[PDB]
């Protein structure tokens, strides 16, 4: 519906966690519960210049 | 060419060079240290404008001296020559600039520059409407009188406001004027002049196409006059009383007529003054008859234009008071990335900044883009235009909104979804349908490259993102979506190519839409031939325009000048060539001859008077001339010289054959037509290269044929082009010999570094200064047969 | 026959913004004059 | 013989004498305008002794008439330089040579 705020959420996570984001995206592909997934466990230069839950959103929007 | 001077040497420090130009009888002369040089240029073309120029390489320092307060001359100019500083236009200021640049240095980086508008020598001749025969209609005679009366009242009021008072003899110090009287009390000749001027305002309105006619018959008796206080009264009892026109409002069409009326008056005045021998000059000289305002109205200063417009506007309000009603080819430049940088996958982003608002275009292009087609007019590019929000790919569509100075456009391409997106100042541009993407469903093909196009007088800046911190709106839109700068992780700046508008000769493509070239073998009675034909002469989409064709290989003259029987033909050194024009093609539209390696004129109105030519004359100290040489780059003859007298057009269906003969040992070139001699001949210097060439304008299905034949005791052309065939009298056409045609534009590579040149005003006495210090070098590849680098 | 190679220098040109021409009925004068002074020059900064 | 034209004037008093050594910078091209040699490319001045048949005739005759610091141009006819045999792979037979010579130092 209204996903103009997705970049704001994406800005919260550092690029290093990118490899995590896809991995959990597979767990929601198996219809796993949120609690289990929580239990189941130059870009940097620009990120450092400034003073999980997202993967569910991308997985849901992938449909 | 060498010249004689007292104490000859190459230019050295403390030398002074003086240049003199005489437009009358084209003449250019030089003096060094006050001693004249014994050589002159003359008899050159006169179209266009002339300017001084100095050319140099690294490691020089010079100063320009132009006279006046821009550098004092070290020697007295010849008696009739004027200083250059007098030639500055009223709207401009003196400065130093380069010639036809396409790049500039800026604060945040280099700027790209489009073509520059320039004046022409026909912009200095005034052309009035010439409405002499025009005669004011009878129904406008009353208003002519009333108009003159009010113009007088207004004039008198202005004088009186500025302290003028009546006296019988004009005195400009005491501000006494005899015309400060009632209109009816002026001397008859002055009244008549005023009536003539009023009538010519009316006649000029009519010549400009105005409809002038009575509309409100009540308006006149409702007019009132301005009532001035007694302090505006002259000693003779006269007090001006101009009409109160405060209620009158010019319509837009009437304002435009005021504006148009003025220019015509200034132009006719300027033409009248020029007819008596006056001229323009930045400084006034009454005895020399030079005035600082003798230019056409377009080039005048704003203050003078407004001052001239004021009186005409006043007259227009007065007239409306009485109830009357009155009712490619260097036009664009294209820059693009190099072919090696084409991308076939990923998501990419770059930025473009518009320094000026105008006709500019930006987007993505295919590697095989053409230089002579407008950007986006075909299927090879996807482009956004900001002057008027539009998107271009195989057509024009409305899109986005217009930009302003300093705006930044971000271009993004996605090759996973095959989409193209444009953003303006971080805001995504969308069409009327509300779609976010500008283009979709794009086939990858070979890849895409950044491309931009600039019109006349425009300036722009391009950023491919070598430094991420330099981008301004990348983080706002594009960073989180997964887009990357185009030039990231690159050690050196990206190489750029641009469109160069210099005509060059190129081979005819094997699949050209309109033209076809055929090779014909030699029979028992015919020589080998190269024939040209038109493919679509009669169709609706036919293309008809001038054609400049030449052969591929040249002939060269020697270093020194000093039924066939073999004894004559083995040492003849004379060569022959032929051209056949078929019946149906008008012989009045064909020029035949030779060209030099440096012909670059793509002219659509070609004529034998357009050929560049010059004469260099050498003389002695006592005034005796030693030699005079003529230089040109085209030696041709016109077909119309060989048409039959009184011929009724192309009614006669007969072919025409023109032959050319050259002597490589004496430098003499001659022509024959239908076996008859011609009076034209040419003489050239040793060590010269020549190419056979034909200029044509098609008028029939079959146009022309090159014939490599042979005459008695004269060798064919093949014996002059190829070394192994130097003694073979049998004509032949090897595969290396082919026909070429002239092309207007091409591609060129931009250098990586440029010379640094500094200019400044050295001083009021010293003049202007130019200086260059840092050397630069390049590696050049040379093609010998075309004499090119 | 074979393509040639060499090393060459860059050159450039400089002009003022004064323009002069001739035509029928033109408003411009016909004769002009100007001067140039040389202060410094290095005969061989490079091999050329 | 050889023709000499002055490009830049020199001392005008000192001339090469017998037994001395001349140090020069030169550039040689064919009559057609094609360069074939240059000592400035190698960045080392050329040094030769006059009268010991070390170089071709025309170069020596041209250098004999130049003063110290002068810069001039020389022209050599085929019968003076390499004749009708030429220089195999460099100079074609029967070629006229043009040189641009600057005289730097003597002995």
């Amino acid at each position: 519906t209204l996903k103009k705020m997705l970049p704001i959420g994406l800005n919260m996570c550092a690029p290093t966690d990118q490899e995590l984001i896809t991995l959990a995206k597979t767990r929601y592909a198996l219809k796993d519960t949120d609690e289990e997934v929580r239990e189941f466990l130059w870009q940097m230069a620009l990120y450092r210049g400034l003073p999980q839950e997202v993967s569910a959103v991308l997985y849901h929007l992938e449909q | 060419r060498l010249v004689t001077s007292p104490g000859q040497h190459l230019l050295a420090p403390e030398d002074v060079v003086s240049c003199c130009l005489d437009l009358s009888v084209p003449s250019i002369s030089f003096r060094i240290n006050g001693c004249p040089v014994q050589g002159v240029f003359e008899a050159f073309n006169l179209n266009g404008l002339f300017f001084p120029v100095v050319s140099f390489s690294a490691g020089v320092k010079v100063r320009f001296l132009l006279g006046g307060r821009h550098g004092e001359f070290k020697f007295l100019p010849p008696p009739g020559y004027a200083p250059c500083h007098e030639a500055v236009l009223p709207r401009e200021r003196l400065r130093l600039e380069p010639i036809k640049e396409y790049r500039r240095e800026g604060p945040r980086g280099p700027h790209l520059v489009g073509p520059s508008r320039c004046l022409s020598h026909t912009d200095f001749v005034p052309c009035p409407v010439d409405t002499v025969q025009i005669v004011l209609p009878p129904h406008l005679e009353r208003i002519r009188e009333k108009l003159a009366e009010n113009i007088h009242e207004l004039w008198a009021l202005t004088r009186i406001e500025q302290g003028w008072t009546y006296g019988p003899v004009r005195d400009d110090n005491k501000r006494l004027h005899p015309c400060l009287v009632d209109f009816h009390s002026l001397p008859e000749p002055e009244r008549n002049y005023n009536l003539q001027m009023s009538g010519e305002t009316l006649k000029t309105l009519l010549a400009l196409g105005c409809h002038v006619g009575m509309a409100d018959e009540k308006a006149e008796d409702n007019l009132r006059k301005t009532k001035l206080p007694k302090t505006y009264m002259m000693s003779n009892g006269y007090k001006p009383a101009p009409l109160d026109l405060s209620h009158v409002r010019l319509t837009p069409a009437q304002t435009t007529l005021v504006d148009r009326l003025a220019e015509n008056g200034h132009n006719v005045w300027a033409r009248d003054r020029v007819a008596q021998g006056w001229s323009y000059s930045a400084v006034q000289d009454i005895p020399a008859r030079r005035n600082p305002r003798l230019v056409p109205y377009r080039l005048l200063d704003e203050a003078t234009k407004r001052s001239n417009r004021d009186s005409l506007c006043q007259a227009v309000r007065t007239l409306l008071g009485y109830g009357y009603n009155i009712e490619r080819w260097d036009r664009v430049r294209i820059f693009r990335a190099e072919k090696s940088y084409a991308v076939q996958s990923g998501r990419w982003y770059f930025e473009f900044e518009a320094v000026t608002t105008g006709e500019m275009r930006v987007g993505w292009a295919r590697p095989e883009l053409r230089p002579d087609v407008e950007l986006g007019a075909d299927e090879l590019a996807y482009v956004f235009n900001g002057h008027r929000g539009q998107r271009w790919h195989l057509g024009s569509e409305l899109f986005g909104r217009p930009w302003q100075s300093g705006d930044v456009v971000g271009c993004m391409i996605d090759l996973t979804e095959n989409t193209i997106i444009f953003t303006l100042n971080g805001e995504v541009l969308m069409s009327d349908s509300g779609s976010e993407t500008a283009f979709r469903d794009i086939e990858v093909g070979d890849g895409f490259l950044p491309v931009c196009s600039l019109g006349p007088g425009q300036v722009g800046h391009l950023n491919l993102g070598q430094d991420v911190s330099s981008l301004r709106f990348f983080a706002i839109c594009g960073l989180q979506e997964g887009f990357e700068p185009f030039a990231i992780n690159m050690q050196r700046p990206v190489t750029t190519w641009f469109s160069k508008s210099l005509p060059q000769f190129e081979a005819v493509p094997l699949e050209h839409p309109h033209y076809e070239v055929s090779r014909v073998d030699g029979t028992v009675d015919t020589p080998p031939c190269l024939r040209l034909t038109h493919r679509t002469w009669g169709s609706q989409n036919s293309l008809v325009e001038m054609l400049f064709l030449r052969l591929s290989l040249p002939v060269q003259f020697h270093q020194h000048f000093r039924r066939d029987d073999p004894d004559i033909i083995l040492n003849t050194t004379t060569y022959y060539y032929s051209v056949r024009v078929f019946a149906g093609q008008e012989p009045s539209c064909v020029w035949v001859g030779w060209v030099t390696p440096d012909y670059h004129q793509h002219d659509m109105n070609f004529d034998l008077t357009k050929v560049r030519a010059v004469t260099v004359t050498m003389g002695d100290e006592q005034g005796n001339i030693h030699s005079s040489l003529k230089c040109s780059n085209c030696y041709m003859v016109w077909g119309g010289d060989f048409v039959s007298p009184g011929q009724q057009g192309r009614i006669s269906h007969t072919d025409l054959v023109i032959g050319c003969l050259v002597d490589l040992a004496t430098g003499l070139m001659t022509f024959t037509a239908n076996g008859k001699e011609s009076n034209t001949f040419f003489q050239v210097e040793p060590n010269t290269k020549l190419f056979p060439a034909v200029f044509v304008l098609p008028t029939h299905q079959n146009v022309i044929q090159f014939e490599l034949g042979k005459q008695k005791n004269i060798m064919p052309l093949s014996a002059a082009m190829f070394l192994s065939e130097r003694k073979n009298p049998a004509p032949q056409c090897p595969p290396r010999l082919e026909m070429q045609m002239l092309m207007p534009v091409s591609w060129s590579r931009m250098p990586n570094h440029f010379l640094r040149v500094e200019t400044r005003r050295a001083g009021e006495r010293l003049g202007w200064a130019v200086q260059c210090q840092e050397p630069l070098t390049m590696m050049a590849l040379h093609i010998p047969e075309e004499n090119r680098c | 026959l074979l393509l040639q190679t060499n090393l060459i220098n860059y050159v450039t040109s400089i002009r003022p913004n004064i323009f002069v021409g001739r035509a029928e009925g033109t408003t411009q004068y016909s004769k002009w004059y100007f001067e140039v002074m040389v202060d410094e020059v290095v005969p061989f900064l490079t091999a050329q | 013989g050889v023709e000499i034209e002055t490009i830049s004037p020199g001392d005008g008093r000192t001339f090469p004498k017998k037994g001395q050594t001349c140090v020069v910078h030169y550039t040689g091209m064919l009559q057609n305008g094609k360069k074939f040699d240059s000592s400035r490319d190698r960045n080392k001045p050329f040094k030769f002794r006059i009268g010991k048949q070390e170089v071709i005739k025309g170069f020596e005759e041209g250098a004999a008439q130049m003063s110290l610091g002068q810069r001039a141009k020389l022209t050599c006819t085929p019968d003076v330089a390499y004749g009708a045999t030429g220089h195999p792979g460099v100079i074609p037979p029967n070629a006229t040579l043009i040189f641009d010579v600057e005289l730097l130092n003597l002995e």
